[PDB]
């Protein structure tokens, strides 16, 4: 799999593929790899699918109980640290979760990368999965802080597509999300089978 | 696989199913598992295919050369001993295992050969995955002096048992009857399980299947 | 891999540590600050697993701040280092932490003080230290031009030289380093060393 | 383990143990807090400075955190247990969520602990 | 498996059990575990089937060559030493244990036990195969030197049947081979001809003949 | 590890009842230490089971089932476990003890008749279970289910049932090397109850010319 | 293992008097996609084609070695080698290394004699699988078996055969992560050879 | 030394549609290369609108089915309501995951009508992840069934933002026939599938069971 | 180790060897392997010397409690089942064969074999230890039902000495216990009193006696 | 560990490679030039065990030179690549070399070419190539910006970008890369990318 995110002027983008592959076989290509933890927060699936799904339901439940108890919506830092601790209690258990937590706090955007062994990073651009190398290869070239929303989304699509092209385990629809002051909205999903021949026209 | 050998009053009957698999998937629905070695010798191969065809073919060629050299008709003991001498010296690494049968100056012969060179002489033999399913039938119904039709019936029953009761072997039954002079081989004697469905209307290939290039050659 | 090394100068102490954050073969972040202000006058540079590093250093900071509140008078640097060693030793045979610790701090009366603690808890008041693969170059350099009364500017020149050698002679040379100093006026960050 | 209902309802529906806890509070050192536009001034009445009392080591107004300060009234011995629990949980909140506690969160936590003690047995 | 050899006044009475197994399945129920080397010497094959069979073939080949070269009936001692030539020569590969018996004008009936590893031991009798262990105690109190062809035959039948009745690896028909001055005499004793030992019943066609 | 282990336990639902057969052997590696270990038991009023595999574990299962059935009987409320409930309890216990990595090493064949509904089923050492007209365990699952499938009939007589079951058991005796000639057939029927055959041995045939003389010659063989 | 070090998908299928052989088009270290234009199908002569699935290097070696032997046969005998004979030759030269085997799973297809199709694939040590409806090899073995079993018909014109092999190969490769990135299908008839390159998913 | 698991084979298929859902699986159990029984039903009706078809290890499959019946009965009793299909789907995901470190060796496929009446299908793996789909297959013959099912029943993934329409749903009879052809062509080429086909068609008028005789070898 | 128990017309006669070995060194050459569990019941200890004796101690303790609470001597069946309790509940920890024998006024002299794994098999006679293999055949051939004391004791002596003679792990004396209505009796037979079997010579104080 | 990659422009085939020679953690050398010249019109970048890399490259150069003088006409690039593949494949099963090879060249009648040769001896005429951990970044960036008609300015800009990314994102980021170009004029060194 290959997933990515990056903060820029107008918020944080998150882009991901849609390909679940076990061994050498394509289980499916409709797997939704961007989990919405909260109308203002997105969690990204990578590594183990069962682990990511279960622990993101747990995280969503903890966040909802937090909203109920404190009458205020939890921040991105709080959710990231919650997940990091929860995972750290199982460090030796062989969990395979690694996921970006992307959201818009009360204090501007946020993007953290959490890991199956309690490794938590606050960063400005991330990419995770077996296709991370190409995601960085493309993302770092076009990335600029002030690039507008349209070209930011285009950059996320291009990065995920290139990870898809050079990677066996990454493919399917390219989902891209935009997290901003008014919550998050899905911007695009484009099947790579058509995205490719959009990018390198036959002629 | 299921391969079988029975010595009836006049000669030796060999039998085998026709399924060949590569793991849990049947590669070949109709395999040829009874092999020719000489005008009076045939053998059903079990174990590693490549090895069985290689060894049976090598022995067939050696036996033909000896037939020329001596002129007279080759006998089964020769094939058995050549197979032993080849299989042993490779210490079972060549994993060919056969049921070998024929009719000679001395009369019907039936042997089982195992990858290490251990051989047996038997009235009834079975090998392959369904060897137990076949040996059930043999230990229940075999007797001395079966006539050709009863003997072939029993062999077909054994192979059907080794088809329906074991997953490794299936498909259709084949048989080779080795009497004194004539070897009556049946390419597909019993087809007991036809195709259960017709598929009604053939399914259509909606996607027109886009193609990028087409080199074409005007072959003479 | 995470390289950190320390030093005790005239009336201060200096901890430097690379700031890359690496997965197997990938540099997710080249800005990871690995030296925490354990206290107004203490620093704790650590080197180990990322999860173990963060969790353990945060735990020790929890205990330090709790002590400061509970008694009014902050833990002295020797006490903080001994507490860290005690905790790491007690965890050694139950659920080991894999972090190596360098703790520096200025204690109003004694003066500067660097302390070396290893994955297996071994503390030693030392006037120079180093963890990671860059420890070889760090220690060789320091032993070469170090002086017990070596001032701020010259100590930092030495630290720059150690950084440059680590960055030019290690196969896994990390690009960026952070230099943190601690003296009468409390722990601080001394200029970041960008390389990219 | 000693479990018995220390706090039970009296015929009139009152919790005589809680009412007696209030009595104990009403005899403790008076305290006052006032909230300002940009400051929150607390205060308390200590017992005679001329009396040979060294107050250097213990402060009647205490910090549960660098952002939260607490004053008690009633049993001085119990105040210490509350303070320790509150401090520990304040740092624990810092440690599980990166943020420090709000005032209302810690108030709620302390009150919840205090109530729990009024219903558990023994 | 079981293989026993008994020496009586005139010669030898080599024995076998007839059960080649490949695991828990009985691949063959009438295997012939006694083979010819010359008209007067036989070997009780035991252990690996392939190895014992080929050692038998090679000994028969060498011993044909020898008996033509001398133009004279080959002796038992030479047959045993030829078996050892290959048993010892190939300690690494051949996991075989054998018993060689025969008859000569020179020395009479002799039994040479070539256990696993390739020693030759002339013996009054030999026991081999996995079914041997059930017999040491019985034979030690049974062997009487200098028996007739009869008493020796009965003793070999008892030994192999007792090993059969109690060993998983040994069963089927008892085969015996009496080698003497007049020559080899091969016999065949199904289970039905063998006695019935501790807690065994008389075979019956169907329970419908007794009911239950 | 299995130390003293038994072998196949075939099973055949016949008219008016159920028949189960099992040899009386308990083997120890290759040796037959024991040859008179009744390996069929009657359970409750309506049931009957045989076991294969480790004989210590089987003797323990008998204690479990005896406590179960005695506790069931002492109620005297007019309802009892038929074959179905007993087999379901057996599957549950075998699976539960597999979940502990401490298996009962046995394979159970349990069958019986209650209220005119005759049940026959099996359980593995790891909880695998199925109910069928004819069941077997161990090599009876290779060398006997072929012949059982081939020849079983809907309304098999009692004598035809015995003769089929002996055909199967003899075929095993020829080619199992773990089986002793002693063996028992157990009959369970409605209103007759369980009835276990006395031990006996089956006549066997070996005088085939090919066996007497492998190959053929006046000297060799 | 070593067979799926590169990953391939090859199919052969028999029409009326025409034969069709298809294949994938990508080289990969394991999941790296070095080149989307690899050749697994080689023409040895008109009416005889060999597909060499499995390890790429073993494939190239066997192809060059086979060309050597075939040309020398043309010079010595003056007849192009008949399919079945070529299959026997390949079986022999694969079995010679019985204990050092090439990790190839060749597919052999070609018209001959009275314009009569021939197809067979072989074990890595030459066990031939002379079939008559169709043959499949590579990493997409199971998927190709299903697709062809569900899509085959007994006697098929060249155009129906092309469409069916194409759909089978593409639908069977879309379910495989080590294969895809296009396709390369031949339709060989006793008067014409059409070599098609297909539009595939590049992911 | 023992193994705590066994591949008992078989295959399952599910095909949802406008107002129905076709969970269909084979009837065979195999331990190695011998058939245990030819009448092992793999379909389990868990609720009036849910049908669980599982393949893999038979003991685990049956333990899971019994556990889900127990949990659903407790649900019914506590809430006085029958647990909808998506609720069953998430419950089964959770129950599979809780044994994360000793997983059920069961490859599951739900089916049935969601509360409004549109058919669903949920595909799982042994660890517990799941995803609503329009069709699915699991078991020994899944890899052989899926290529064909994909090519005839294929439509834009629901993640394309300007949604690009979908194929007219095969109506019920087309779906039954497609499942039948899938199992015929799967039992033709796979050894662990056959001996019967159990078709279960869940619809507004209730569920129906049908059968098709696959070959016996 | 060789341990044997045989039932006769009025009791049982358990008998065992005396050799504890730590490799190829006889650590104790007069070991006592027939441990009392009660006036009635003695049990022949096999397998590991720790497990066998600790099981024996625990069942002694249980029999002491049970007999006092009951007020009657403990049956043999109870003793066998108590041994089985331990040997089976600790199936995974204990490595010990056992043979429980005795006489009790209800079921008379009885014998219960309890091999590894804890399978109580009531038997007419039982055998255990390494030295049982050599006796399987002899005792299939020699067992009789209802012998008298002398005949049963002599069979036990013959069987155990036959195991001693061919078994590396068995040797020393032969101890037998004759449990009977009139009470236990323990006999001791040095190697000297035991018979001589195939390939054994009369002992001789020195060679200067023969050679010179 | 080594990184190598290639690029085919309109009339040139660039090859770049890291120039760091190491042992375990020490960069014994950062000037190790790894791109060989087989001919006046060939480059052969290699990656793998240093001893095997050098020995195999020298062996192949010997054979190329032997062919050149004996016949008078130099080996064409495709033939040189195929010969390399043959030798490597034959050694594969007998005494394998652990070298990965990228071969570029120019032939007047064919133009620039770039061959992919893996240590398994798989040969392919690739448009763009890369070996080592830097392969991911190099390939992704080339794919993103590659065209089939790049002016040497554009190709060198692309190689500079690939080098910068490889340094920024790898942990074993080597600091120095060499860039060699083959055109009608002949195999040549384009530029040296000093970082330190």
């Amino acid at each position: 799999t290959t997933t990515l995110a990056f903060i820029f002027k107008h918020g944080v983008m998150v882009a991901a593929d849609s390909r679940a592959s076990m061994g050498g076989y394509i289980s499916s290509q409709s797997v939704k790899k961007i989990i919405e933890i909260n109308p203002y927060m997105l969690g990204t699936m990578a590594g183990g699918a069962a682990d990511c799904q279960f622990w993101h339901r747990n995280l969503g439940i903890k966040c909802r109980l937090h909203e109920l108890a404190n009458k205020r919506r939890i921040s991105v830092t709080g959710a990231s640290k919650l997940l990091a601790n929860i995972l750290y209690n199982y460090r030796g258990m062989g969990l395979s979760v690694g996921t970006m937590i992307a959201g818009w706090d009360e204090t501007g955007p946020g993007l953290y990368y959490v890991d199956s062994e309690g490794g938590r990073l606050k960063g400005m651009r991330f990419s995770v999965g077996s296709g991370s190398p190409y995601a960085y290869g493309v993302l770092d070239n076009g990335y600029k802080y002030d690039m507008t929303v349209e070209e930011a989304s285009e950059l996320a699509r291009r990065a995920i597509y290139h990870a898809t092209y050079r990677d066996g385990a990454s493919g399917g629809v390219v989902s891209v999300y935009h997290v901003g002051p008014d919550g998050w909205k899905k911007v695009t999903g484009d099947d790579v089978g058509d995205l490719h021949f959009q990018y390198y026209p036959v002629v | 696989t299921t391969i079988v050998g029975l010595v009836y009053q006049d000669g030796v009957i060999l039998g085998a199913d026709t399924r060949a698999t590569e793991g849990p998937i049947v590669a070949d629905k109709n395999c040829e598992k009874i092999h020719y070695m000489a005008p009076n010798i045939y053998c059903c191969g079990a174990g590693t295919a490549a090895d069985t065809e290689a060894v049976t073919d090598m022995v067939s060629s050696q036996l033909k050369l000896h037939r020329y050299h001596t002129g007279r008709e080759s006998r089964v003991i020769t094939a058995l001993t050549l197979l032993k001498s080849h299989l042993f010296r490779y210490q079972g690494h060549v994993s060919a295992a056969l049921v070998l049968g024929g009719v000679d100056v001395s009369g019907p012969h039936l042997h089982t050969i195992y990858p290490h060179g251990s051989t047996d002489t038997l009235p009834f033999a079975t090998m392959g995955s369904g060897s137990l399913a076949a040996m059930s039938v043999f230990e229940s119904k075999y007797r001395e002096g079966l006539t050709r039709d009863e003997g072939v019936k029993i062999v077909c029953e054994a192979i059907a048992s080794g088809i329906f009761n074991d997953l490794g072997s299936g498909s259709n039954v084949d048989v080779c009857v080795i009497t004194k002079g004539n070897v009556e081989y049946l390419r597909n004697h019993v087809q007991p399980n036809p195709r259960t469905y017709t598929s009604a209307k053939g399914y259509t290939f909606s996607k027109p299947t886009e193609v990028l290039s087409t080199k074409v050659t005007a072959l003479a | 891999m995470e390289c950190v090394f320390g030093l005790v100068g005239n009336g201060f102490a200096i901890i430097a540590a690379d700031t890359s954050a690496v997965n197997s073969i990938l540099v997710h972040k080249t800005n990871e600050d690995k030296i925490m202000k354990l206290d107004s006058h203490k620093l704790m540079g650590a080197s180990g697993e990322a999860g173990d590093r963060v969790q353990f250093t945060e735990f020790v900071q929890k205990n330090v701040s709790l002590y400061q509140f509970r008694n009014g008078i902050p833990l002295t640097t020797a006490a903080a280092a001994n507490f860290t060693r005690g905790e790491l030793a007690t965890a050694l045979r139950k659920n080991p932490y894999s972090v190596n610790i360098i703790l520096a701090g200025f204690d109003q009366d004694t003066g500067p003080s660097l302390y070396f603690i290893d994955y297996i808890a071994t503390l030693h008041k030392v006037d120079k230290a180093a963890f990671g693969y860059g420890s070889y170059f760090a220690l060789a350099m320091m032993d070469r031009h170090y002086r017990s009364d070596m001032s701020v500017d010259e100590a930092i020149k030495l630290v720059d030289e150690c950084i440059a050698e680590i960055r030019t002679r290690l196969v896994v040379a990390p690009p960026n380093f952070v230099i943190k100093i601690v003296d009468k006026d409390g722990a601080r960050e001394f200029a970041w060393r960008q390389s990219i | 383990r000693y479990d018995r209902a220390i706090t039970v309802f009296s015929p009139d529906g009152h919790l005589f143990q809680v009412e007696y806890a209030l009595e104990a509070v009403r005899k403790g050192n008076a305290a006052v807090g006032v909230r300002g536009t940009d400051t929150v001034v607390l205060g308390v009445e200590k017992k005679s400075a001329a009396k040979l009392q060294d107050s250097r080591s213990v402060r009647k107004i205490v910090n549960l955190d660098n952002h939260i300060a607490l004053a008690c009234a009633g049993l001085k011995a119990d105040a210490r247990v509350l303070i320790n629990k509150a401090r520990i949980e304040c740092q624990s909140h810092k440690l599980t969520l990166e943020d420090p506690v709000t005032v209302e969160y810690i108030t709620r936590y302390i009150a919840g602990l205090q109530q729990k003690y009024t219903q558990s047995g023994g | 498996t079981t293989i026993i050899g008994v020496t009586y006044k005139d010669g030898v009475i080599l024995g076998a059990d007839s059960r080649t197994s490949t695991g828990v399945y009985v691949a063959n129920r009438a295997s012939d575990k006694i083979t010819q080397l010359t008209d007067n010497v036989y070997v009780c094959r035991s252990g690996s089937a392939a190895d014992s069979q080929i050692v038998s073939d090679y000994v028969r080949y060498f011993l044909h060559q020898h008996t033509i070269q001398l133009g004279q009936p080959a002796t038992v001692k030479v047959a045993a030493n030829l078996v050892r030539l290959l048993a010892y020569g190939n300690k690494d590969t051949l996991q075989t244990g054998m018993i060689v018996g025969g008859w000569d004008k020179y020395e009479g009936g002799k039994i040479y036990g070539i256990p696993l590893g390739g020693t030759i031991i002339e013996q009054p009798f030999s026991i081999g195969g996995s079914g041997s262990s059930y017999l040491y105690g019985f034979l030690d109190q049974a062997w009487k030197d200098g028996m007739s062809k009869d008493e020796a035959e009965e003793l070999v039948k008892k030994a192999v049947s007792l090993a059969i009745a109690r060993d998983g690896a040994s069963g089927g028909v008892v085969r015996t081979v009496i080698i003497n001055e007049e020559g080899v005499t091969r016999n065949f004793y199904p289970g039905d001809q063998l006695p019935l030992w501790h807690e065994e019943l008389e075979p019956q066609n169907s329970l419908l003949d007794i009911w239950g | 590890y299995p130390y003293v282990t038994g072998t196949s336990v075939i099973g055949i639902k016949y008219k008016d009842g159920i028949l189960i057969a099992a040899d009386m052997g308990g083997s120890y590696g290759s040796t037959l230490r024991y040859k008179s270990v009744e390996r069929l038991k009657g359970i409750g009023k309506h049931s009957l089971l045989g076991a294969s595999g480790e004989i210590s574990d089987f003797q323990e299962l008998l204690r479990y089932l005896d406590d179960l059935i005695l506790y069931d009987n002492m109620w005297d409320d007019g309802n009892s476990f038929g074959p179905k409930e007993v087999h379901n309890y057996l599957t549950r216990v075998m699976y539960n003890r597999r979940n502990k990595f401490n298996p009962l090493w046995n394979s159970l064949v349990l069958g019986g008749v209650k209220n005119g509904q005759k049940y026959l089923g099996t359980v593995n050492m790891i909880g695998v279970h199925y109910q069928d007209n004819h069941v077997a365990t161990g090599f009876g699952n290779h060398l006997a289910v072929p012949i059982l499938r081939d020849e079983w009939k809907e309304d098999l007589s009692f004598e035809d049932g015995v003769r089929l079951l002996e055909k199967c058991m003899r075929v095993l005796l020829y080619r199992d090397r773990s089986a002793v000639n002693k063996l028992q057939i157990a009959k369970i029927t409605e209103e007759g109850g369980v009835t276990i055959s006395p031990p006996y041995s089956l006549k066997t045939y070996w005088e085939f010319a090919a066996f007497k003389n492998p190959t053929a010659g006046a000297e060799g063989s | 293992s070593i067979f799926e070090y590169n990953g391939s998908a090859t199919v052969a299928m028999v029409g009326k008097n025409c034969i069709a052989i298809g294949s994938d088009r990508r080289l990969g270290v394991q999941l790296q996609t070095i080149a989307t234009d690899f050749q697994r199908i080689f023409q040895i002569h008109d009416r005889l084609f060999i597909g060499l699935s499995g390890l790429g290097s073993d494939a190239q070696t066997l192809y060059q070695r086979l060309v050597f032997r075939h040309k020398l046969y043309q010079l010595r005998e003056e007849r192009d080698m008949k399919p079945e004979t070529f299959a026997n030759l390949v079986s022999a030269i694969l079995y010679e290394k019985r204990f050092g085997p090439y990790f190839c799973q060749p597919v052999i297809a070609g018209l001959g004699d009275d314009n009569k199709p021939f197809i067979c694939t072989m074990d890595s040590i030459g066990a031939k699988e002379l079939a008559k409806d169709f043959v499949v090899a590579g990493t997409a073995s199971e998927s190709l078996y299903g697709a062809c079993e569900s899509m085959y018909k007994p006697d098929m014109e060249p155009e129906e055969l092309f469409e069916t092999v194409s759909q089978a190969l593409q639908a069977s490769v879309d379910r495989d992560c080590l294969s895809g990135w296009g396709g390369h299908v031949y339709i060989v008839t006793p008067t014409e050879i059409k070599e098609h390159i297909l539009k595939g998913r590049m992911d | 030394n023992w193994s705590p698991y066994d591949f008992n084979g078989g295959t399952c298929v599910a095909v949802a549609g406008a107002d129905y859902c076709v969970i269909a699986a084979d009837t065979r159990m195999s331990t190695g290369y011998n058939i245990l029984t030819r009448d092992y039903s793999k379909i389990c009706k868990l609720a009036e609108k849910s049908v669980l078809a599982s393949s893999g290890f038979q003991a685990d499959v049956r333990a899971l089915q019994k556990h889900l019946d127990a949990r659903h009965l407790i649900y019914q009793h506590q809430h006085n309501k029958q647990m909808s299909c998506p609720a069953m789907a998430q419950l089964l995901s959770n129950t599979l995951y809780y044994k994360r470190f000793f997983p059920y060796y069961a490859f599951n496929v739900l089916g049935g009508l969601d509360n409004e009446g549109k058919g669903c299908v949920f595909t799982y793996d042994a660890v517990g992840s799941y995803e609503k789909v329009g069709y699915s297959s699991q078991g020994s013959g899944a890899k052989l069934i899926m290529p064909f099912l994909d090519n005839q029943l294929k439509s834009p993934s629901p993640l394309l933002i300007p949604a690009q329409d979908a194929v007219t749903p095969l109506s019920e009879s087309e779906a039954i026939d497609l499942v039948r052809t899938a199992f015929a062509s799967a039992t033709e080429r796979d050894i662990y599938t056959g001996d019967k086909l159990e078709i279960l068609v869940l619809n507004k008028e209730g569920l129906r069971r049908e059968y098709m005789e696959l070959r016996l070898d």
